[PDB]
């Protein structure tokens, strides 16, 4: 294809490989603690095997700048400046009973990829700064703080 | 038959002047105004206002030699003098199509613009940087006069016009940010042969290249190749356009990832590295880079300033501090970048209206104030030289040092909105009213007191900096309404760290904020951030709105008749304010009210060529998207604050122009609505 | 039985109005809370987005959108269903009163208001729509004519939040945002119908949300920002029948079940109360809410 | 000059008044006749020196106002005459000492050297509290 | 290496005991007070501000910043002390405490002025005028601000609180006619003030004078 060189898809949506067709894109279903239904949770725009669950939320500047509604979590909990994963949101492990597993934030986040739990149905955890210091400190290569 | 009181008897030369706008013979009988303007150009008539209508709404008539010999030679009897003002208007009015009496007045302006270009020449320092083509040729042959009139002063200010246009912002961040959006819609649209020359005119430029030592080289020395992978998009687009698809597929890419990795090193510069040319001026005469006001001062030099500047601090990036003026006086400046100094010249002109009509006023002149001509020249028609912003502190850092000293976030509102509201997205008017009046009852902004009240330092500098400001909400409060630009953003709502006086800064757009902005039709005079506009003064704008009742009443009627006509020639502001002031009330709710005052479509397809120029439609329709938005200051200064809008016509006088603001910073929720700039601070 | 709904909390909890517990337990997002009513057939209920109708077949508990219907800027001001049930006739925050066949995904007709429609309802004659405009103009839009006029302004410039007509054709009753509840009187007709002035009230001294003139048309259950769940009978009792207050209530409509003896306080206070209108006493208070409730569905 | 030496006489003041209070007869005051009457406002503040409140009242500062004949026309343009007049807080004071003690006419210049070595025992001290003071001290 | 200087501290009991001994007598406190502000000079043990005010020149102007040094340091210690915070009884040292340690003398702050009557504290009174704009504190604010001549907002908060706060009676007819305002209605506030004991009320008599006319007072 060209589906790599449009608007925000050289400034923000570069590492994603769009010319590459769907497995060099394995997609992503993020769902809030303000998913207050279970039917429109964050369906944009996959994983390049290469870029992490640092993908993902920075597409919540790139799900808030290709469906005009799932609100813009501001702006300093997304990301700082449009590269990688959410220093107050992780991803957390899904099981198979839709139990919102708070504690074992080290399968999908920044440490490894979000091609680390095979499934194109996960929820997430709330941060009370227990979650912010054993995840930005494992992530000084996956929060590119330019 | 005159022989008395000649100013009021010139309110006459003006009913014949406005009425007759060949017919007695009137080609004569113009002579009522033309010799009687010469009775009032005394000084009480300084009004340049009605002097332009004579040479403006005569530049339009032209006509027979009574043109110069009895009218313009009637001026050449007195003198320039007062044409220190309106010279940026005279460097816009450059083709007038009769040149034969007007080169001849442009010759005359070569003499007018040869005496005090020594001050200005700076309207010709701009002029030669943009085209005006056949009428910039006149501007270039008027340089012949400047090259006779000490070529020492004009060549120094030229050295730098250039050395600042050669320095202006960067070059390699600028060229790689003017490729960033160009061949982007050329790639995924296609624009094809449109943005085929939005990187071609950047090539030119790096024609001089590995140019100045350690920056216009360190980016083309290891940028020797930052050309070789353009000329594959050149040839073979001539020939394959899906085989060589794959080149704006690449060259696009490579240097972007470099641009960000190149935006955290764009602040501390040199100058040994880009301009060691502005390094080596050391001292020119003929700087006057912000003095230019009178001469008591005698033309400040530049005795410079840091090789190593300190840049803004925004996206735009035009080096803000101070460039040492020799009048031992550091010249305050923030250059201006890729812009328009006929907006900030009309932003000084119109601060020149207005403080001369703040001098003229009643009490309100013993208790006198005046809103501060902000120091700016146009470096390009797209650039400038601004002026340090002189003490202050703007409502974003002005709500910081509260919440700094107080330690309670700006989020808490938008986080007491992430608590009350999911946020405002969807949340119609009784709702946005709702989660307004719970993220407020809670909320308190006693801050303007508390920050007052740190200085204070008489326990009455509290009073003295306010009882300065109190009258300084009032003035540019009523100012920022009847005009426009209200601009709600906390960089606009600047406080003073000096006196506490009205600072607008970052001047948006000539017309008002409701039919703007689409981040809500925000309709308010301006804001009530209320306890920062309340705990400032006793009862929330009541001794202060006593004082908006002073300004409004005064500036409702004090000569509002004219005043108006040549504030309307901002009706037709030739090039910059044509240009920047149509696509003024923001064109996002405008173009659209009358597409079919006239025609536009089905005459641009049926003539062989009649689209180029078609004018009428579209260029005198952009002059009638103007004369249907401009008749519409004039019909928005006669039924709202003489001042038109609502249901409630007549005039609305003091009380009803007094409530048209208490209605609109309480009614209604319309004070709520704006957002990123509204930033709902009690 | 059915009701419902949610407020800021965004918790489509259907409970039953003749019982005590919870019918139908679905959290709500991706928009408010404009609309959570059961559709004329009372089965494909709208839960409402950016004009999203996603009709969740009250009978089958917890679904999946079944029949979108999306597409118009803003949010469906009100999803009336031209009882044909053939026509949805959505009055959105957009403006354009299209006029959805809610049995085919398309917009068959159009007519523009310049001053974000405020009110919509159907007269039940199929030849009517008595579509209202933030100016207030009740512009009588008949469903087979494209008529602006007939247009009449009850109160100029203050928005008509809320038009309630009757099932007859013997009223209306029209209350503006200011909470000034002009009562007009319809020659039950088709296409024309002349509005003829009984009584502007004071709604409310405060702000109206929507005055339904009952299933009965006997009351006028006038609910407000100031928390009151007032009912006002039809004849002369357009003079106070009730002031029903409460705590952050901001009850945002009314409903009448199937004898005008149950008022429902849709309030952001946590509670959707099924009171006892003629009896003014909370008979049935629902906890099924993180925070508030807005508008609202009581098809017995 | 007689405004400057009007102490060192009162008579150099009073007589200066009669060569305005009798130039008043024909000529007008407003010229400087505003500043020679504002150097009077001086020196009228400072009526505690130009000995009309202190020494003897000397029937004087009231031959002042009506010698400008300020009768029927007294306001306005005073505005045209504002025209003619043109923490480590413990270490802001550890200096406010040395700011004040910098006095030329000191009783003992040993109470500007006694008090200095009471900062030089000391902050001399932090060699940053010498290049801030002991370049200017 | 220089800077062997804690150097700043030291609290003064005994010494707050010797201030407690001389507050009965002095009562023109500026003599034995200033003696003792040489002893509130002695910060600690040694300093540059301590053996400093052993100076012979000792001026009241070094003594004022140095009367907060053995006091922001021994200060919040009620040891003798804030037991002797007010006594005590030319009053202008106070104003540097102030914005950043507060001190009580607010309600009595009529006392934060009556010692010098001026009504210098238009901001520790303006902190009590918004605290609660009381029915008698709004008009006491219409009084001490005709002094500051801020009437231009004391006919603000008199035209605001005649509109807003209730609807008042004796300060409204007297700052309306001060001033065209109520000229002949402050005189029609003689036709509803020939019942209020006309005589002294000068709102009803002035627009006969405020304004010739002298015929209504002949």
């Amino acid at each position: 294809k060209k589906k790599r060189t449009n608007t925000n898809s050289v400034d923000v949506l570069e590492y994603f490989s769009f010319v590459c067709g769907d497995k060099v894109p394995n997609y992503e279903s993020m769902g809030l603690e303000i998913y207050i239904q279970a039917s429109k949770k964050y369906k944009r725009n996959s994983f390049t095997t290469k870029v992490r669950k640092s993908s993902t939320i920075f597409e919540v500047i790139g799900f808030a700048l290709f469906l005009y509604s799932t609100e813009k979590k501001p702006d300093n909990f997304e990301e700082d400046g449009l590269t990688v994963e959410d220093i107050s949101n992780p991803n957390n492990f899904s099981l198979k009973i839709v139990d919102e597993d708070g504690e074992p934030f080290e399968d999908n986040f920044g440490k490894l990829d979000r091609k680390s739990t095979i499934q194109s149905i996960s929820d997430s955890e709330v941060v009370l700064c227990k979650v912010d210091d054993a995840e930005k400190s494992q992530n000084e290569i996956e929060t590119p703080l330019p | 038959f005159d022989n008395t009181w000649y100013k009021a008897w010139h309110n006459w030369a003006l009913a014949n002047f406005e009425v007759i706008s060949s017919n007695l013979i009137h080609r004569h009988v113009i002579p009522a105004i033309k010799g009687f303007f010469h009775s009032i150009s005394l000084s009480e008539s300084s009004s340049l206002q009605d002097a332009l209508r004579l040479l403006t709404l005569w530049f339009t008539f032209g006509g027979i030699p009574e043109a110069t010999q009895a009218m313009h030679e009637g001026f050449n009897l007195i003198q320039i003098g007062t044409w220190l003002e309106v010279l940026p208007q005279l460097i816009s009015r450059i083709h007038q199509p009769n040149q034969i009496v007007s080169r001849s007045l442009l010759s005359l302006l070569s003499d007018l613009g040869k005496a005090h270009p020594q001050a200005l020449v700076y309207p010709l320092m701009v002029a030669i940087k943009s085209e005006s083509l056949s009428r910039q040729k006149a501007a270039l042959s008027i340089i012949e006069k400047m090259r006779i009139h000490s070529p020492v002063l004009v060549d120094q200010a030229e050295l730098v016009s250039h050395e600042l246009i050669r320095m202006a912002v960067l070059w390699h961040e600028q060229w790689y940010e003017g490729l960033d959006d160009a061949s982007r819609q050329f790639f995924g649209e296609h624009n094809t042969e449109k943005m085929f020359a939005a990187l071609e005119p950047l090539y030119e430029m790096l024609k001089r290249g590995p140019e100045t030592l350690r920056e216009i080289s360190f980016q083309n020395s290891f940028g020797r190749d930052l050309n070789d992978a353009y000329e594959w998009l050149m040839n073979y687009k001539k020939s394959k356009d899906v085989s060589n698809l794959n080149q704006a597929w690449d060259i696009y890419y490579n240097v972007f990832r470099k641009i960000g990795k190149q935006l955290p090193q764009l602040q501390t510069l040199e100058l040994q590295h880009v301009s060691p040319k502005l390094l080596s001026a050391h001292d020119l005469e003929l700087a006057v880079p912000g003095t230019r006001a009178s001469g008591g001062k005698p033309i400040v030099k530049i005795s410079k300033f840091e090789p190593v500047f300190s840049v803004i601090s925004s996206k735009q990036r035009p080096r803000k501090f101070c460039i040492k003026g020799s009048d031992g006086k550091d010249y305050k400046y923030v250059l201006k970048g890729h812009e328009d100094i006929r907006q900030d010249s009309l932003v000084m002109q119109l601060f020149g209206l207005v403080n001369t009509l703040l001098q003229n006023d009643a009490e309100c002149f013993r208790r006198h104030l005046d809103i501060q001509q902000y120091p700016a020249i146009p470096l390009s028609p797209k650039s400038g030289l601004l002026g340090w912003v002189p003490n202050s502190d703007t409502f974003h850092v002005l709500i910081r040092e509260h919440r700094e000293a107080k330690k309670i976030p700006l989020n808490i509102e938008h986080w007491v909105m992430l608590q009350m509201a999911p946020d405002y997205d969807n949340l119609t008017l009784l709702q946005k009213v709702e989660v307004f009046t719970y993220a407020l009852n809670n909320t308190e902004g006693q801050d303007l007191y508390k920050v007052l009240w740190l200085k204070s330092r008489s326990s009455e500098t509290w009073l003295e900096r306010r009882t300065t400001y109190t009258r300084s909400l009032a003035v540019m409060s009523m100012t920022g309404y009847i005009l426009g630009l209200g601009d709600r953003h906390p960089s606009n709502l600047m406080l003073d760290r000096i006196t506490g006086k009205v600072i607008h800064i970052d001047f948006g757009d000539c017309f008002e904020a409701a039919i703007l902005r689409e981040k809500f039709p925000e309709k308010v005079p301006f804001r009530l951030t209320r306890m920062l506009t309340y705990a400032m003064e006793v009862s929330g704008i009541e001794g202060s709105f006593r004082i908006t009742c002073e300004n409004v009443m005064k500036v409702l009627r004090d000569n509002k008749g004219s005043l108006m006509a040549i504030l309307e020639a901002f009706a037709f502001d030739p090039l910059i304010n044509w240009g920047f002031d149509l696509p003024t009330k923001k064109i996002e709710e405008e173009t659209g009210i009358q597409l079919p005052v006239m025609n536009a479509n089905e005459l641009l397809s049926n003539g062989a060529i009649t689209e180029e120029e078609v004018q009428r439609v579209e260029n005198e329709h952009k002059n009638a998207i103007r004369n249907a938005r401009a008749m519409l200051v004039l019909k928005r200064i006669t039924d709202k604050l003489t001042g038109n809008d609502i249901r409630r016509f007549n005039d609305l006088d003091v009380p009803e122009q007094v409530d048209k603001l208490i209605q609109q910073a309480t009614s209604v929720e319309n004070l709520c609505q704006h957002y990123i700039g509204w930033c709902p601070f009690w | 039985v059915i009701l419902v709904s949610a407020g800021y909390d965004h918790t489509i909890r259907f409970w039953e109005a003749l019982t005590g517990v919870c019918s139908r337990t679905i959290q709500h997002s991706d928009s408010q809370v404009n609309r959570l009513e059961i559709t004329n057939d009372k089965k494909l209920l709208a839960t409402a987005g950016h004009q999203n109708v996603r009709l969740y077949d009250i009978r089958t508990t917890n679904p999946n959108p079944v029949a979108s219907f999306e597409g118009h800027r803003g949010n469906v001001t009100s999803v009336s269903f031209q009882q044909d049930n053939r026509w949805m006739v959505t009055s959105s925050e957009d403006g354009t009163i299209k006029v959805w066949d809610v049995r085919s995904p398309s917009i068959p007709r159009n007519y523009k208001h310049n001053a974000p429609v405020n009110e919509v309802v159907i007269h039940p004659n199929q030849g009517e729509l008595i579509s209202c405009d933030r100016d207030g103009n009740i512009r009588i839009w008949d469903l087979g004519e494209n008529q602006c006029t007939h247009q009449l302004t009850p109160e100029d410039d203050t928005s008509l939040q809320s038009l309630s007509m009757a099932s007859d054709g013997s009223m209306l009753a029209a209350a503006n945002t200011k909470g000034n509840c002009y009562v007009w009187e319809m020659p039950n007709h088709t296409d024309a119908s002349h509005l003829k002035p009984v009584t502007k009230f004071r709604a409310h001294s405060t702000y109206i949300t929507r005055i339904l003139l009952s299933s009965d048309v006997k009351h006028l259950a006038t609910c407000s920002a100031d928390h009151t769940a007032r009912v006002w009978s039809i004849d002369d009792d357009f003079k106070l029948e009730t002031t029903l207050d409460g705590h952050q209530r901001w009850v945002w409509d009314c409903a009448f079940s199937a004898d005008s003896a149950y008022l429902v306080t849709a309030s952001s206070d946590h509670y959707v109360r099924l009171w006892d209108l003629s009896t003014r006493e909370i008979v049935r208070q629902y906890g099924g809410h993180h925070k508030g409730a807005v508008c609202v569905a009581l098809n017995d | 000059e007689l405004s400057v030496v009007g102490g060192k006489e009162m008579t150099r003041y009073l007589k200066e008044l009669m060569p305005l209070i009798i130039n008043t007869f024909q000529d007008q005051s407003n010229s400087f006749k505003r500043d020679a009457a504002l150097t009077t406002l001086g020196q009228l503040a400072a009526s505690s020196g130009y000995v009309v409140g202190p020494l003897l009242d000397y029937p004087e500062l009231l031959g002042i106002l009506i010698n400008i004949l300020k009768t029927e026309n007294n306001p306005h343009i005073r505005r045209g005459t504002v025209r003619l007049i043109g923490e480590y807080y413990p270490t802001v004071v550890i200096h406010n000492l040395m700011k004040i003690l910098n006095d030329p006419s000191l009783s003992i210049h040993h109470t500007a050297a006694i008090q200095a070595i009471m900062h030089i025992f000391q902050n001399l001290g932090l060699r940053c509290v010498s290049f801030l003071d002991q370049i200017i001290p | 290496n220089y800077e062997d200087e804690m150097q700043v501290t030291k609290l003064p009991v005994n010494q707050n005991i010797l201030k407690n001994a001389w507050y009965c007598s002095q009562q023109k406190t500026k003599e034995d007070w200033q003696e003792w502000i040489r002893r509130l000079s002695i910060q600690l043990l040694k300093e540059s501000p301590s053996a400093c005010l052993r100076s012979c020149s000792s001026l009241v102007s070094v003594y004022y910043p140095l009367a907060r040094e053995l006091f922001n340091a021994s200060f919040s210690s009620c040891w003798v002390e804030l037991q002797t915070s007010y006594q005590e009884d030319l009053v202008e040292f106070m104003e540097h405490d102030d914005k950043p340690l507060p001190i009580p003398i607010h309600t009595l702050g009529k006392y934060a002025q009556k010692c010098h009557a001026f009504a210098k504290a238009l901001h520790y009174k303006e902190v009590e005028f918004l605290e609660e704009p009381k029915n008698s504190t709004i008009e006491a604010l219409i009084s001490i601000n005709n002094q500051l001549h801020q009437t231009d907002s004391a006919i603000g908060i008199l035209k605001h609180a005649q509109q807003h706060n209730e609807l008042q009676l004796k300060e409204t007819w007297y700052e309306k006619l001060q001033r065209w305002e109520d000229a002949l209605a402050a005189y029609n506030e003689k036709e509803a003030a020939g019942e209020d004991s006309v005589e002294v009320m000068m709102g009803k008599l002035r627009s006969l004078y405020a304004l010739g006319e002298w015929e209504e007072l002949s």
